[PDB]
């Protein structure tokens, strides 16, 4: 539901 | 609910199978880790048809792998979807075919076949009702030829009330990459007519022409050549996996396209394809999608369509659309071209409907045909076969290995017989 | 305590019940969950909704209809959709695999192992209705399922309940437009049950539908979900003499007795009007008189057929909204005096009459407009065998190639009701011809 | 371009349009689509039901203002449009006297209810 | 940008550096929607 | 109960209707919109609009106006513009590609396309009337589809309604100001209608009124949307004795026998008075006995003729407004005592008239004053036998090389119509002079 | 609603049509990216005629591109409004004819004829109601007026009903540009006398004294010219996209400008043109074009209608004005001038008024003439034809790649046939 990218 | 048997061999189709693998995992959201990332509750719904539910939620494929060389396991397993297959369905011997039909199907391949047998049987029976078996292999090769027609003398013996979906990649007239090919060509077909029921002929020369004219791409490798394959691999079986407003399952497509038993040859085909130097030019409309099926242009087999009468067609669509506009064009083009046709057969074409378009487009459509126009293809094999077969050359490699030199006639007196159905019945 | 069973087979009767239940939820005042809330209006009307639901006395309201469907690819939207609450998960039958285009796998090899399920839910239906009318079955003739398991289900509900009536709504082949390849097949083998085990059975297509929606409600790419609409409002026309009341109501065996005049000749027409969208319904006005000369009209027919050609034997009007009985007659004289509506000699008398009190209700978010009235024609005539001619020409010239034949005896068939049930259809034409000439 | 090719007699910017009394209208022109890349992605999934081609979108006067504009406008940039500007503003009253009717079908015919066989019970007042 | 510099590119194909940046072109779009569509997607 | 039929065929006929129809709203009081305000049932004269308009149910008023045109660039600035809402959606019919200054490509190729779908609009608006009395066709004759399209719609006309009026309302060319070349052939072709299915077809040219715009209007520069409300008023004050009542009423049949005398003979010419600005109104007094004066001026007349050269025939004077019936009559006996004023010796009474209550309203935003009293002129001279003459000549000198031709027999039209319709028109001169010389 | 096919052919007429696609872009507010950036919702009532619209509001042309030499492309898609076309209707070859006629329509247009006539039928079946077509070229080359006028006998024999809008620029006496150019102008004249609905004639000399004398310009480059043009071109179908008080379509103005099958070439005009410095010191009124439009300084071609007699007279005009101001204006210009217009015919201006101005400018107008001017253009080209075909010159090319002796003499047949056709009426 929510967006995390390194 | 309804399941499908995947089977890969030879080198070509285990290429092409982990590019299968690679289309159908991004519609349905499965990592290479086997864990389901989506957004959509509906791709859940009919995952048993290609994947097994596993310990901890990861699914694995129902594929059996089989090479009779472990060269082309590494990359497979090393590709970018190579670590999704089960351990277990990786069976290979050591010694290679080396391009011959007597190393696959008398030799080397009576050896492993009780292996091979082994792992579908028990893949076979973990499904709860078997729906048909899809195979993928290589006429001109030595294990993909060979030991790829032994299995389906095999398990129909097993299996008889079921149905067969193999994709063989034909051989090409100036692509031609062995000497041997029209033999391996020739003693594949002949058990191909006998235990299958629809047999998907696909060339390597038509699908670059495709590349080259439709997507004008500047170097077509093999990692784009299979994916495009792939776009139809995946539309023939839709509606087993997702709704639709006329559902068409493998035996539907079965009833409609066969007349006769002998007459199930078939082409294939992938309707929503641009370049990228016009794709703020063409419009994504049914009409526009419904000329471009009928595109010369647009077979995957090398063979014009002009050159003969099509029997019947069928039109697996997919995407949001008003029906009665697919009922039109698909009716239009039957009146305006109706030399192409047959007058025997009123209703030419299959119409079928699905509700969900794939990933990254707006509207698909898949094109299967039959046709009169195969003849040039089998044609052309066979008389490469009666030039060599007069002359001898290179019988030594299969008079050596365990087969008798009459074998090679009901081989050729089949295939003349097989041009003589379509013929007669043009 | 009038009651009615209906039996939905078939991927199309299926799709169908989708938009016809969405109807007689609505006229009633019953909300998708099958309850009743402050809608009721006391003191009678209990028998307006007994006709289609029944009243579990926990308040729940569940239909009585049966769907079946070998594939398990349509009822799962359904168990899944909006109404998976309403219907009861019983009436929910399915298979394994479907029946793949077929009337062979519909009929003996697949459509034998389930109906013992089909058949039973029928007899746990039919105790609990006090008074039983008859079967309102909806299927296709083109499909497996619907050409397969039809047939035998019909040879099997003609010896449980004998003297019950039969009335069919199937989809028919259209001239032109046809999805499937072996509809003349399937087509011609189904026909050979509906003459003896089927006692009306009203037909329609699919290309006679389209072009009504496009210049009529103006809507020029009309879709499947469309057309159920408008055939899910004529079923609740003709069964509305039931439900409601009026001036003089038609129910079921009122309207057998005026249609069937001959025992093989009871294939008659539909006609629903006015159809209009919302935008025309300010400027025409909607009059009695203008309403019924729409119905006669060869335009306006929902089969794809020329009535001008044909010659009218008889017919039914079935009025309903605010209806008065002198209008009716004044328009019905208005059409004997017309040279294009030719009838027979043998029938002096051919126009049957009913009226009801309720006017027509409409979806929200649909295509039709709100009419204060309504009207449906239900016509017997000979121009049906033109219909059936053509389809006859598909076959002879198919069959004498011997095309797609060994799909159909390998599952259990033989090749010997190919040739029989092509001289029904020799006989039937020939009745037609025998009736409608003048004595 | 080269400068010996290149001439001033029609130089024609991306244009602009000016403040509304430079062009023939009184319209500033439409702002439209900002982004080249959404234009061209975010496309329509649906499909509408009165338009019969989804190439052509205004295929019969869809959506278009072309009345309101002539009615924003004074005086109309069209011919055709000259007869129904000033009907708001009318100059005589209307004469109503020499009109018409139905006097008979008004007096004789009624409807129904029959009032000779019953009495007339409630509510009656002799005239 | 690069939509317009690739739509200003001339029809030929002939010349191998001219094949090179039609190639570099094309993959920095790929990428280039690759980097939106997932940006855009989650939200 | 009395009902009129409008029809609109080509650009001159539409255009000139777009003027019609916006005098008809404002003399009843009804918006474009098409909804009476305040004004139901009260103050409301329900047979006032009657001859022109249909009540609705909810309260929208509908004309009898049946818009055809074989081009979409004119119907679709009054589906755009204010009159979008009174109209019926299925009135406006609407081509695809334009006869194009054509008589064969309106009559054989192009028209026989789209009439089925104008009369089906004929009898459906017809069977509305309680009784029918005439149709209000209007054309231009220059045209190809003024000429073309018309000429094949009264023959289906004169084939299905009998003894119905049709009362043409016909643009003539000019003899000196001319837009097309082909017009000569048209009117040729044009002609062979009017002398069998036509009853009653008035003739207007383009140049008389242009000049009554310059010295009477005081119009520096005339314009098209002047020409039409100027004929707008004309068609108002035929049927004023329909809408109103006056002290002698005449409906459609009784002005048609007094009118014709002779079945070759019923072109007669239309004439308004007063034709004044406002400006000139306070300085010139205005009474009966000088408006019909001002009829028989030989500059007033709208057709470009010279009535000194021919003799009458008879004549109507359709007064409105207050008008005392023997100021008429003083009227009358003023003009035969006039030396200039001949008439034929076989009609000692020439002279129909016709007095209605109800005075003339202006459009506003027009350039016609307020006048009390109006008079209109229906005269049937012989004056319009010069005007054929020079046509005929137009036609003889460019027919004498075979010029223009080759397009026609183009499209299938035979070489001979050509000459028969020149012969008829020979004929038609020969037929005023056999009837024209006294006895 | 209703459509016309534009197509451009050799270098002259390529760029002609590049400068028309940059003139109804602004009249109708299209950007060079495809947007709508207008202001009035009357441009996009009738915007199909012209344009396709692809879906998300971006409007292409109806255009096909074709010649033989690809440089030509380059500097066209590098021009102002050159982005909007679609590279798949894009044809070129390699090999260019070197300004030969015999190349052009025999040697290498026999092998390109079959890919310009499938995209010509990709724009034309996906139409509604389709007019026409509009073809640039030039009379003067062999690319132009080879394959040029052989685009019009292909496309004629496979539609039978349609109309011809070609637009060709015709050879002069004092700017001749090519040495074999009165041998391009007699072969290619041959099928536009039988084939064409219509020519417009453009002289390169008449657009030179246009630009020298009424506007005075200091640089008349050939960026000029074609705007000169193509003002013209765009008046033609102002009745079609725009509404009009008084509406007339090409088959309109068809039927009025041709008496006789043979004689359908017309010459065209503009109406307000004029200098920097006399703007202020006229005045715009309906008589005041009248005295500008029969100028014979106007006249897009150097025939004298002073030297013959006018047949039909055309005036499409634009903007608002009192149409009896227009019929008196070209009716008192026959009567004073009444020996040069023809006696058999009466009447003879066709009028046209449209509702719409160019941008920019109050009115505007258009003139079409068809007068026996011609003849004397005629009679120019056939006379130094027959000088240098007498000495055997330039026939060298031409001969040594299929042409025969007979066609020649029989061009000059054809030629003075039709010369002496308008003489016969004066
Ligand atoms: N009008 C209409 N026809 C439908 C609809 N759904 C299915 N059909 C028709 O059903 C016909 C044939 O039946 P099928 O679509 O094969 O479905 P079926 O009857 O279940 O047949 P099988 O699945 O093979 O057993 C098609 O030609 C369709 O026209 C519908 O919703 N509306
Ligand atoms: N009174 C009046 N006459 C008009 C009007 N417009 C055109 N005309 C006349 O109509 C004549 C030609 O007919 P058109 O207007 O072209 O209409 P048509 O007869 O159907 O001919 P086409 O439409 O070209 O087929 C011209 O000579 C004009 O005099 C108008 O608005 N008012
Ligand atoms: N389309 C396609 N064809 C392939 C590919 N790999 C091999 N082939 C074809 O397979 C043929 C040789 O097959 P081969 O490797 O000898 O098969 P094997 O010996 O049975 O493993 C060649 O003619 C190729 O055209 C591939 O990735 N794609
Ligand atoms: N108006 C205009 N005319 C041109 C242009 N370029 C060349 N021409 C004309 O074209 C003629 C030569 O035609 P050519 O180029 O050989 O035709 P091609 O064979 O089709 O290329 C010359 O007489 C020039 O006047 C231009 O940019 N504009
Ligand atoms: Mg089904
Ligand atoms: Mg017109």
């Amino acid at each position: 539901q929510v967006t995390i990218i390194p | 609910m309804r399941e499908i048997v995947h089977l890969q061999a030879g080198q070509c189709g285990n290429q092409i199978g982990a590019k299968f693998w690679e289309v159908i995992s991004d519609e349905h959201g499965i990592d290479p880790t086997g864990t389901y990332h989506g957004d959509s509750d509906l791709q859940l719904e009919r995952i048993n048809v290609y994947y097994n539910e596993a310990t901890g939620g990861k699914y694995v494929p129902r594929a059996v792998l089989v090479d009779l060389e472990p060269g082309t396991m590494d990359s497979v397993r090393s590709g970018p979807f190579g670590q999704i297959f089960r351990p277990d369905n990786f069976v290979f011997g050591q010694s290679g075919a080396g391009n011959n039909w007597a190393k696959g199907h008398y030799t080397e391949g009576a050896e492993l076949v009780d292996s091979v047998l082994d792992v579908v049987r028990k893949e076979a029976e973990s499904c709860d009702c078997l729906q048909g078996f899809q195979l993928t292999h290589s006429l001109g090769g030595g294990t993909g030829s060979g030991m790829g027609t032994l299995l389906i003398s095999k398990i129909r013996e097993e299996y008889p009330d079921r149905i067969m979906n193999t994709f063989s990649v034909v051989p090409s007239p100036k692509v031609s990459d062995t000497v041997v090919e029209p033999y391996n060509a020739t003693l594949s077909v002949h058990q191909l007519v006998e235990n299958t029921d629809e047999t998907y002929c696909i060339d390597n020369e038509a699908l670059y022409d495709i590349c080259f004219r439709t997507l004008k791409l500047t170097t077509p490798t093999y990692g784009d050549l299979n994916h495009l394959v792939s776009a139809t691999m995946s539309g023939v079986t839709t509606c087993l996996r997702f709704p639709g407003q006329l559902n068409a399952d493998l035996r539907k497509l079965a009833v409609n396209m066969v007349p006769f038993p002998r007459l199930h040859f078939f082409m294939p085909g992938f309707a929503p394809l641009t370049s990228r130097g016009s794709q703020q030019y063409r419009a994504l409309t049914v009409p526009e999608l419904t000329q471009q099926m009928f595109d010369a242009k647009n077979m995957m087999a090398a063979c014009d369509p002009r050159h003969g009468r099509y029997l019947t067609v069928a039109a697996v669509f997919r995407g949001r659309m008003s029906m009665k506009e697919v009922d039109e064009q698909m009716l239009n083009v039957q009146n305006k071209n109706s030399s192409y046709f047959v007058e025997w057969i009123p209703n030419n074409v299959k119409t079928a409907v699905c509700d969900i378009p794939p990933r990254g487009l707006k509207m698909s459509a898949t094109f299967i045909g039959n046709s009169t126009a195969i003849q040039e293809l089998f044609k052309r094999i066979s008389e490469q076969f009666t030039a060599m077969f007069r002359r001898k050359a290179f019988l030594h490699w299969y008079t050596g290995e365990g087969m008798d030199e009459m074998e090679f006639t009901e081989a050729e007196s089949n295939m003349n017989d097989l041009v003589s159905e379509y013929q007669q019945y043009q | 305590m009038r009651e009615c069973i209906s039996i939905h087979v078939g991927q199309a009767g299926v799709q169908i019940g989708n938009a016809c239940w969405e109807l007689y939820c609505l006229e009633h005042g019953i909300q998708p969950d099958g309850q009743m809330p402050s809608d009721k209006t006391i003191g009678g009307g209990d028998d307006s909704f007994n006709t289609f639901f029944s009243e579990t006395g926990a308040g729940k309201h569940v239909p009585r209809a049966v769907f079946v469907d070998l594939e398990p690819t349509v009822i799962d939207e359904v168990r899944t959709g909006t109404y998976r609450q309403l219907f009861h998960p019983e009436q929910l039958i399915t298979g394994k695999e479907d029946a793949a285009n077929n009337y062979a796998r519909g009929h003996y090899t697949i459509g034998k192992e389930i109906i013992d399920l089909v058949l039973d839910r029928i007899r746990k239906l039919a105790d609990q209705c006090t008074g039983l009318q008859g079967f309102l079955v909806f299927h296709s003739f083109g499909g497996g399922t619907g050409s397969g398991f039809t047939s035998l289900l019909m040879e099997r509900l003609s010896v449980d309940y004998g003297k019950k009536s039969k009335l069919e709504f199937s989809i028919y082949p259209a001239p032109q437009v046809s999805t499937a390849v072996v509809e003349p097949y399937n087509s011609i083998l189904t026909t050979h049950t509906t003459l003896e085990h089927s006692d009306c059975a009203f037909m329609v297509d699919n290309e006679a539908i389209y072009d009504i929606c496009r210049r009529n409600l103006d809507i020029e790419r009309p879709t499947y979900t469309n057309l159920n609409r408008l055939i899910g409002q004529i079923v609740s026309s003709i069964t509305a003499s039931l439900r409601f009341d009026g001036a003089l109501n038609v129910d079921l065996t009122e309207f057998q007795t005026n249609l069937v005049p001959y025992p093989r000749i009871h294939f008659p027409l539909a006609t629903y009007a006015p159809v209009i969208s919302a935008e025309k319904a300010y400027h025409e006005q909607l009059s009695v008189a203008e309403i019924t000369n729409a119905c006669f009209e060869p335009a306006n027919q929902m089969v794809k057929c020329d009535p001008r050609h044909g010659k009218y034997m008889a017919c039914c009007l079935l009025y309903r909204g605010d209806v008065v009985p002198k209008d009716v007659n004044a328009a019905i004289a208005t059409i004997k005096t017309k040279r294009t509506i030719q009838f027979v000699d043998w029938c002096p008398t051919g126009f049957k009459v009913g009226i009801n009190y309720q006017p027509p209700t409409v979806v929200p978010g649909g295509d039709l407009a709100k009419v204060q009235r309504a009207v449906c024609m239900l016509s017997n005539t000979t121009a049906i065998a033109e219909a059936w001619a053509r389809l006859d020409h598909k076959f002879d010239l198919m069959y004498a190639k011997r095309a797609f034949v060994h799909w159909y005896v390998g599952e259990g068939m033989e090749e010997g009701e190919f040739s029989e049930a092509r001289e029904d259809m020799a006989a039937l034409e020939k009745d037609y011809e025998e009736v409608g000439v003048d004595s | 371009p080269p400068v010996s090719a290149q001439s001033a007699f029609s130089y024609i910017p991306p244009r602009r349009l000016d403040p509304k009394e430079h062009s023939y209208y009184y319209r500033p022109a439409r702002t439209g689509i900002i982004s080249l890349y959404d234009c061209i992605f975010k496309r329509r999934l649906d499909y509408d039901q009165k338009l019969h081609r989804d190439d052509r979108e205004h295929a019969k006067s869809l959506g278009l203002h072309v009345n309101e504009e002539e009615q924003e406008r004074p005086v109309g940039v069209l011919t055709s449009s000259v007869y129904g500007k000033r009907i708001n503003q009318p100059i005589e009253p209307l004469n109503r006297d020499f009109g018409r009717a139905n006097h008979v079908q008004a007096d004789f015919y009624r409807k129904n209810d029959i009032p000779s066989l019953k009495e007339p019970g409630f509510g009656h007042i002799a005239p | 940008e690069v939509h317009k510099e690739f739509q200003s590119l001339s029809v030929f194909i002939d010349s191998i550096p001219k094949k090179i940046r039609k190639q570099r072109l094309e993959e920095e779009m790929k990428q280039l929607e690759h980097d939106i569509g997932i940006i855009e997607k989650h939200k």
